[PDB]
């Protein structure tokens, strides 16, 4: 395959304003 | 709009990591309602707030609005980050929780800065003096008059300059300038593809060089396909320079151009 593919990204979720 | 283009709160970290301000929340007892202030390493002219509830942390990126005022998205406008995080003392609003205590910066600890920030202010001193002839006080009030748009520029351009950067190169020189001299796991370059911001991160893995395809979205966001969104090719630099994060291995040494 001629351009890599990312393996498996971390984790890295943001928080979002809520209640 | 800042009192200064730099941050200078006693909890303002600059440009740590996610995973360093964590390190610094349980080095402080991760209490409920700890929390510091990162410079945000996604967002041109955006803070992160980092805080800790539950014994988790929760971070949240604060954006720079078009007007010079600071958000969490959908949130009230405030005029600097500091203002931010009184009112978030006062009120949840949103948040997981009231901020109770400041993280402050360990004794002769100092904001973080990545190599874009140390070279910013004489990036935008060597714009002004050469496109507009100005000396002295004369520069020092032409750069003053026009800091948010002469930020805005040199942060756009600024990769160009910098020593993983190598313009318009095929694939074939990339491979080829990349394999000459020590076989460095992680050296790697970025080279343009066309003139509407796609690029390729070139990256020296075990003898063999890795192509990644970088693309400017609807946007305007660079990322890898499934990968962190970036206002900036040196964002995207020193974020791969910290973790692979779904590359093969981190960045280490910028190839040097010839």
């Amino acid at each position: 395959q001629l351009y890599q593919p990312l393996k498996d990204r971390e984790d890295d979720q943001y928080s979002h304003l809520q209640g | 709009s800042m009192a200064d283009s730099a941050n200078h709160l006693p909890f303002f970290f600059g440009n740590i990591t996610r995973e360093e301000a964590e390190d610094y929340l349980v080095q402080g007892g991760m209490s409920d309602g700890l929390y510091l202030l990162r410079q945000s390493r996604n967002y041109l002219g955006g803070f992160a707030l980092s805080v800790a509830h539950g014994r988790k942390a929760h971070h949240y990126t604060i954006e720079r609005e078009l007007n010079g005022t600071y958000a969490i998205a959908g949130g009230r406008t405030h005029a600097s980050p500091a203002d931010l995080c009184h009112y978030h003392s006062q009120e949840s609003d949103g948040l997981v929780c009231l901020l109770k205590k400041p993280f402050n910066r360990p004794q002769g600890v100092q904001p973080k800065t990545g190599p874009f920030e140390d070279l910013k202010e004489n990036l935008i001193r060597e714009y002004v003096k050469q496109t507009w002839n100005l000396q002295g006080q004369a520069l020092e009030q032409a750069i003053i008059s026009q800091k948010p748009q002469l930020e805005k520029l040199i942060a756009t351009t600024a990769h160009e300059k910098m020593p993983w950067f190598h313009g318009k190169i095929s694939r074939e020189e990339s491979e080829q300038i990349v394999l000459i001299g020590s076989k460095t796991n992680g050296k790697f370059l970025i080279r343009a593809r066309d003139n509407n911001g796609s690029y390729a991160l070139c990256l020296l893995h075990e003898g063999k060089v890795l192509h990644y395809r970088i693309d400017k979205d609807k946007t305007g966001k660079l990322s890898i396909p499934e990968g962190k969104k970036f206002d900036t090719l040196w964002q995207l630099v020193e974020h791969y320079s910290y973790k692979a994060d779904g590359l093969l291995r981190v960045l280490t040494v910028p190839c040097q151009k010839i």
